[PDB]
């Protein structure tokens, strides 16, 4: 959810005893399962035009659960499900040459299964090669 | 110390980031971020290219397409304007239409130049270290090449300097950069005909660099009368700077020059056991297409189909091509006689090898310009023409 | 043979091909340049820098590389682009799209002396010049392009090369460093665009003013200027070979001393009132005074360094000097009066002085706070910065008798009951037109050469109609067609409309029409 | 009084219903030399349109060359000018007449009117522009003989212009 | 108004900024500003191609030239080391010696590439552009071009798999940089023979691009059954890491490779009238020069000569070249086999030509490699051992 | 033939040649790993990123020409 | 001289009515011929070695009156008769390729006549071709 791919979300809102209570719960002792993707984006000329006129526009528009987040020299992007980015498009933003390997110049890091299809860059939360 | 202040820097001087800070307001004063976004876009995209290049010319309204007003500031003795109609014969509705479809601004142009520049040299380096000129045929090496492929360098520094009135007299901004990145290339070509000649003399005892002999053979070799007439009227001729881009690159060098370098030069060394020019034509031709595509572009796609001066430009466009399409076939009737001094290979250097070879020529020009202009040619009868002046 | 050869590793250095580029050229009769000129004397000079167009291209792109790397990467991530005290922010839309146009008429004068030399080897190193001078052109527009991006006032930055065109300062700009270099004589262009232009102007225009752009935030346009100029000794350097072969030549060396003057002096004419009032009004921190920068790059070190050396050969002094330093104490703040008094017409938005500014005017300049000072303080106290005041000062200053001319050449505005810089009006009437003058060396340009010099002026193409109309028709709006680009206060809010001017009643007049 | 918009107004959409009207050659060549003599340069009989004539003169001349290639054939395009004249005749007799200029006031005349009759489409382009040049070359050359040796005073007198203003 | 603070940056935030300079020294706490100023310099001064390399690799002072001290933290099951001596029969005083004499760290390697990567396709759009393959030889094209040279993709291939155990074993740092270069060559190499035919394809109907012809005459046409032996025994029959980077680079490559590479399909591209091959030879053939370069002074300046152990580096160098030569005058005498499928062209594929063309490469291998390690071999009985292949 | 072909202007993408790089090995009996593995199933699986050397080249160089622009000259 | 070769030498001490009437002065409304030269370095990693390690060191020792000056972006050169720098000695400084052209990429500005000679760049007052 929206409010669930805050960075600060849950227990990072907590300090003090207050987190480590939740911290060390008996029930926070074993990983949980996310339907979360989180894509880093260093920031750039490129990058900054990407983030505000697709991720913030076409990308929140069809996935409301986006969370964009200023990590001073990257953007942490936070979503439900997958995020993608269409090189094609970036490239008409841009008014220059740019490939889908020329997108990933400045996509920093990925948590999620990530990978390239035609000119679309893509992090999913789905299991390909398990998930039917 | 020094004798005057060490000024601050307002982007990290804390008190001067500060004021800083306190003076830029908190909000954007308009929404209209896209570098002169006016401009109308030639493809779906506005480009960078365009953004960077299109109306940097300060043209007045009375020169079509400009969004200025009044007269020139200063005016050359007489009254001639700084730029203006008289500069050329041909006319349209906007002179800043044209786009070079490779899309270079400087950047690009000299980016790609220079991977060019550096990778010729990581190669010489190898192709000594190989010793590959060992097989290559000592007469075509010796005779033909050093001689006449030097020879030819003279051909492409006069197209060079043909540009000169085009860079001052053009008319707009992305024309004024096509005319000046296709004379630096035409520069480059002159350039790396004589780098091979110098690189051959360090591998060859006795191979002699100097340009002497292949200047004694343009200025006065009856192979190259033709093409240096054509060059020297295209060069110092004229100064219609749409005449000179026309006759030069899409008459001209479009059927000597390719002739020449591609069909003669580049063709025949991989029949005589050349594998070094080949690395060298490769250039050369590589920017003749990219040449091609924005002559095209300004010639075809603006002048002559421009709504209200097509076909009156096509009028000029056809004399000229007239003129100077028969100039480049008597260049090429004199350059043919080359070939009775190669050795014979069958489908290359006889009759019909050089029969076939101007019908790519002539029949690829056909495709590439004339048709494209209006220009009915024979391509058989152009053929003929020239082969008159083989020797069988 | 086909077995032995030397297999030690080798290729060909620039300046082995560099060697062989004078043979290039060959001896026919039409072997000429197309240009007139007075200059016929012979000019077979070698080139300082052996550039080759492999080498050009490989330098050039290894400069280009580091400075995108500064601009897209690092200082995008700082957020370097909205560091800017707005009105450097500003300045910077009128002196990189004014540089623009220098550089830009730049690659056609050198194609004129490409064209006009004789040697092969200056024939390579002007195309070289020609190739600088459109990378200075796209260097110009990345800033302002960096700046649309991300400078929190994108108007103005995102269009000059259209809105320019509205207001009076443009016109000079268009003569400066444009008109006076590429309509003339082509062998000429070795003294003025590059004696001249680039061995002189070029310093403080595109050197010196990194240090004001560092001094207000702005990290962008050192990252490119300096990089410009990086070009220009090879420029300088090829100019100054011809300038050799005229003064060793005594029928050519009978037309330089005039050349030189004039062309110091049409460069200084503009150069100096408007870079002057560009650097010490659209600063808010400075970094010296205008008349020292003025005194360090232009009297003292490009006039002892490159004219008073040549002084030894012939080469004078040239004689408007005197005139010249007049100006570089007082011109610009003359220029200042008429700047701001005109804001309306421009596309940047001005601020008046402020306390501290006063202050600094006033010590470095003694007379200031009595003159301009006093001026621009009733111009705030009348509303000059508040949109509902219906104040404009160029309506205030005719109804003061302090009209605005002119210069039918040089297109400098002139302000005579007002001026301390050089200058004093001429009004002729010739053939049924009104011309004015303002100082004597362009009289005499005017006089001997009335057919070069008929640039219409804003007053002319202006006359009778109303400020705002002028504005809109000119499209000196932003996006929401009605707020002005053009601003006389440096703050986000009460930002002027076309009805905020209309209210003022301002229409042009003629000012010659009492002559 | 009031000038009308820059780009779009009554004087220029009434000189170009004028233009609308030519069709020959002879026609379109006296009207535009007419027009140039009527409307540029410091000789012109009028300043009347002085913010729209070269405008108007750019539609004039766009006129003119539509006919000539409608109407002439090719060769007449590159040899004549459209006044039926030899064009290497015509850069002849000029180059002639301004190297026997006695005056730079009789040099400036000669260039002047030659551009007011003979500007493109009227003369070849080529011909036109290597003419012209020669002409600059001995303007320049007689001009700047001596350029500081008359006072502005006397300059002024052999300009001939009205003194109106002189400040202090 | 994210969830998370917006950091305030230090260089630029003015309370921050002022709390760094009132922390940071007036002075300089340390003149020493080389970054590893203790490396031995190779030439004349430091290079910033050490700087960042050398001693990258955490040896200790057990494997010879190591700066640390004691074991692994973790080694294998069984007790194998991180990095061990048990790597290789080589020995040295100092594992670290080696320098490329290209001194390529990771930027200059991938800085040349790129240029290389962006001109091949803009040379192939020109190419295609050119109309040029239209000369070409057809039967060389479609017979022994398209199947033949696509099958020596998979010796490349296979060359560059061998260094997969190479790049892990390797004793040190400038070492693994020159194995994992040559490495990203080889797989080069396989990918543009492969990226040709596929350009091929593109303009000549029914030219077939697929690689299943190459891979099954790689796989069982006598005339690679040779070289794939060799390539085989190379990649994965060994893994001594110097014994693998001098089989696979000073001798099979050096003498078989150079052969089919530059005596056979470049060669004979320019007797054939193919104007497209060398642009791509050119590429190997320098890729093979700057990986020589490398390979020549870890085996020669440090493992041949080294101090104390170049006799006894000899002595297995002796040993391997003697077996891989054999390997490879074998996959000569098969590969010499395609010559009777070829059109016949004096000096070049006569008995005659293939004869000298054998003694540049056992020649030119004999100056190389063979003299510098004390490897005696008679060039005239490698090139008659061959030539028994050679069918006339 | 000699005179007629194709002149569109094409080159070949860096998956056009990935595409084929499955089929560049070949079996042999001793192609198997060299190094010691508990872990010995079928892993006949494709890439996520389609590079080849060329592409891999191009893309690393193109960050790197920022990021040292940004450290030796900013 | 080191003293006259200083940004602020001479009359750009003076400020208000005194620098006015130095500046106004009739000796001062003629140029006044300088054996001076200015080159202005724009400020780079490597800029910056040379000039610690060859400017200031080699450079000052054989041409005392060199003066420079820190300008925010760039360095202010000013010394009599001739600067001179080898790329040849500041690619050993820097430790990679670095050719007479590579020096140039941040040679910002040059008073006085300059040139390229093998590896050397000078900037001189000399005037080649009119001085013997
Ligand atoms: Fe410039
Ligand atoms: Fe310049």
């Amino acid at each position: 959810s929206s409010a669930a791919n805050a960075y600060n979300a849950g227990i990072m809102q907590k300090t003090g005893k207050a987190f480590a209570d939740e911290f060390f719960a008996e029930e926070n002792q074993v990983v949980h399962e996310s339907n979360a993707v989180v894509l880093v984006l260093m920031k750039s000329d490129e990058i900054d035009a990407i983030i505000e006129d697709i991720v913030l526009k076409g990308g929140k528009a069809k996935n409301p659960s986006i969370v964009v987040e200023d990590k001073a020299g990257f953007w942490w992007i936070k979503a439900d499900g997958a995020i993608e980015i269409d090189a094609a498009e970036a490239g008409e933003l841009l008014g220059k040459p740019f490939s889908v390997y020329d997108l990933l110049i400045n996509v920093s890091s990925t948590v999620g299964r990530a990978y390239t299809l035609g000119t679309k860059f893509t992090i999913t939360s789905e299991l390909m090669g398990l998930d039917r | 110390p020094q004798s005057s202040q060490v000024t601050k820097r307002g982007l990290t001087d804390p008190e001067r980031a500060a004021i800083i800070a306190a003076a830029v307001p908190d909000h954007a004063l308009d929404t209209q971020r896209k570098y002169h976004y006016f401009i109308q876009p030639r493809w779906k995209r506005l480009s960078e290219y365009e953004q960077l290049s299109c109306y940097a010319q300060p043209n007045p309204d009375w020169i079509a397409g400009g969004l200025d007003w009044g007269d020139w500031t200063q005016k050359f003795h007489g009254g001639r304007p700084s730029w203006g109609n008289e500069s050329t014969e041909l006319r349209t509705t906007d002179w800043y239409r044209h786009r070079d479809p490779a899309r270079r601004w400087h950047h690009p142009y000299v980016k790609d130049k220079s991977e060019e520049a550096r990778y010729t040299q990581r190669f010489l380096a190898a192709y000594s270290s190989e010793g590959s000129i060992r097989t290559i045929d000592p007469y075509w090496r010796d005779e033909i090449l050093n001689k006449y492929f030097g020879a030819l360098l003279y051909s492409e520094y006069g197209l060079f300097n043909a540009h000169s009135s085009v860079g001052r007299d053009c008319l707009s901004d992305t024309i004024r950069q096509t005319a000046v990145f296709a004379a630096l290339d035409k520069v480059d070509n002159a350039q790396m005909i004589q780098m091979e000649r110098l690189f051959i003399a360090k591998l060859v005892p006795g191979f002699d660099a100097s340009t002497d002999v292949p200047k004694k053979i343009w200025t006065t070799d009856p192979i190259y009368s033709g093409a240096r007439a054509t060059v020297q009227e295209i060069w110092q001729g004229v100064q219609d700077w749409n005449e000179i881009l026309w006759a030069g690159h899409a008459v001209y060098d479009a059927t000597f020059g390719q002739f020449a370098r591609r069909e003669f030069f580049q063709r025949l060394a991989t029949v005589y056991g050349d594998t070094l020019t080949p690395f060298f034509t490769a250039q050369s031709q590589t920017y003749f297409q990219t040449t091609r595509g924005a002559i095209d572009d300004l010639f075809v796609y603006c002048l002559a189909n421009d709504s209200e001066f097509g076909a009156h430009n096509r009028t000029f466009l056809n004399a000229w091509t007239e003129h100077y399409l028969a100039s480049s076939v008597a260049a090429l009737k004199d350059f043919v006689g080359l070939y009775a001094k190669v050795e014979k290979v069958a489908g290359a250097t006889d009759r019909a090898g050089v029969s076939e070879a101007l019908q790519r020529v002539f029949g690829d020009w056909k495709i590439d310009y004339a048709d494209k202009i209006g220009f009915r040619v024979d391509v058989d009868q152009k053929v003929d023409a020239v082969l008159a002046g083989y020797k069988n | 043979d086909a077995l032995k050869v030397n297999r030690a590793p080798v290729g060909v250095e620039p300046q082995e091909v560099h060697k062989w580029l004078q043979s290039f050229n060959w001896d026919f009769k039409e072997n000429r340049t197309k240009y007139p000129t007075k200059y016929h004397m012979a000019n077979e000079t070698k080139e300082q820098f052996k550039v080759i167009a492999k080498e050009y291209a490989r330098m050039e792109a290894a400069k280009d590389e580091r400075q995108f790397g500064t601009l897209l990467d690092g200082l995008t991530r700082l957020g370097a682009g909205n560091k800017v005290h707005p009105r450097w922010g500003e300045t910077m839309k009128v002196i990189s799209n004014f540089l623009e146009v220098g550089e830009y008429n730049a690659i056609a004068a050198s194609a004129m002396l490409w064209d006009s030399a004789t040697a092969a080897e200056q024939k390579n190193g002007y195309l070289a010049q020609v190739l600088d001078e459109i990378r200075h052109t796209h260097q110009c527009a990345f800033i302002n392009h960096y700046y649309s991006k991300h400078y929190h006032d994108p108007a103005g930055h995102n269009d000059a090369r259209r809105t320019r065109a509205i207001g009076p300062l443009w016109k000079g700009m268009k003569r400066v460093f444009a008109d006076g270099f590429i309509s003339g004589d082509a062998v000429e262009c070795s003294v003025n665009l590059q004696l001249v232009g680039e061995a002189c102007f070029t310093n403080p225009l595109i050197v010196a003013v990194t240090e004001w752009a560092s001094a207000n935030g702005d990290e962008i346009t050192p990252t490119v200027f300096l990089s410009v100029e990086t070009d220009e000794l090879r420029h300088m350097a090829n100019g100054y070979q011809t300038v050799v072969s005229i003064a060793n030549d005594p029928a050519s060396a009978k037309f330089l001393n005039t050349d030189l003057n004039n062309a110091f002096w049409t460069q200084q004419k503009y150069f100096t009132p408007v870079l002057g009032y560009l650097f010490e009004y659209g600063s808010k921190f400075k970094v010296e005074p205008w008349v020292k920068t003025w005194n360090r790059w232009v009297y003292e070190d490009w006039g002892g360094i490159w004219i008073g050396r040549l002084g030894k050969y012939g080469v004078e002094s040239p004689a408007s000097l005197r005139d010249a330093k007049r100006d570089a104490y007082w011109a610009h703040h003359d220029l200042a009066l008429a700047a701001y008094a005109m804001w309306p017409l421009g596309f940047a938005r001005l601020a008046l002085p402020d306390e501290e500014d006063q202050a600094w005017f006033e010590a470095n300049y003694p007379g200031w706070a009595d003159h301009y000072g006093k001026i621009f303080n009733e111009w705030k106290k009348l509303g000059y910065e508040d949109p509902k005041s219906g104040f404009i000062p160029y309506q205030w200053l005719l109804a003061n008798g302090h009209d605005v001319y002119i210069d039918r050449v040089s297109q400098v505005p002139f302000i005579p009951s007002l001026a301390k810089g050089t200058g004093s009006l001429r009004v002729h009437e010739f053939n049924g037109k009104k011309h004015s003058l303002t100082d004597d060396w362009g009289e005499r340009q005017w006089l001997i050469e009335p057919e070069r010099y008929e640039c219409h002026n804003v007053f002319e193409q202006y006359e009778g109609r109303e400020l705002s109309e002028v504005i809109a028709e000119g499209h000196g709006v932003r996006s929401d067609g009605k707020t002005l680009i053009a601003q006389p206060h440096t703050r986000g809010d009460n930002l002027w409309t076309l009805e905020d001017i209309k209210r003022a009643g301002c229409v042009f007049p003629d000012p010659l029409a009492k002559f | 009084a009031k000038r009308e918009p820059i780009h779009d107004n009554s004087i220029r959409t009434e000189w170009e219903a004028k233009i609308a009207k030519l069709t020959s050659v002879d026609q379109a060549t006296k009207f535009i030399q007419d027009f140039r003599l009527a409307y540029t340069s410091p000789f012109r009989k009028s300043y009347d349109i002085d913010v729209d004539y070269q405008y108007i003169e750019r539609k004039i001349e766009e006129k003119l060359s539509v006919l000539k290639t409608e109407k002439l054939p090719v060769a007449d395009l590159i040899t004549k000018a459209t006044t039926g004249e030899d064009a290497a005749a015509v850069e002849a007799t000029w180059i002639a007449k301004i190297k026997a200029a006695k005056s730079k006031y009789e040099a400036e005349r000669i260039h002047i009117e030659f551009r007011q009759l003979y500007k493109p489409p009227v003369l070849p382009v080529n011909v036109f522009l290597r003419t012209d040049a020669a002409l600059g070359t001995v303007l320049m050359e007689i001009r700047n003989t001596d350029y500081y040796g008359t006072p502005l005073e006397g300059l002024r007198k052999e300009r001939g212009v009205k003194v109106l203003h002189l400040q202090a």
